[PDB]
């Protein structure tokens, strides 16, 4: 939730997740909510 | 590469980009 996928603070919708790959780690900034690097 | 869309005097636009999303606005005008 800090260089990889950030939700907005107002969110309507659903989230979802069952059981069942990289993933980063660093970056020089935060994201903004619903964009990608 | 993910994103693909194909569709069928001053000019004005506005583009605005907030919460991953790219608005874009457009006037006309007939007349620096
Ligand atoms: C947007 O990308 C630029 C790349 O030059 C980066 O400097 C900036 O920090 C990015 N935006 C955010 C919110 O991190």
């Amino acid at each position: 939730a800090d260089y990889n996928y950030k939700l907005p603070d107002d969110f309507m919708g659903c989230v979802l997740a069952w059981n069942t790959y990289k993933y980063r780690y660093l970056r020089h900034g935060k994201l903004r909510p619903f964009e990608r690097d | 590469c993910t994103f693909e869309y194909i569709s069928d005097h001053l000019r004005e636009f506005v583009f605005k980009n907030k919460d991953g999303f790219l608005y874009v606005y457009k006037g006309y005008q007939p007349i620096d």
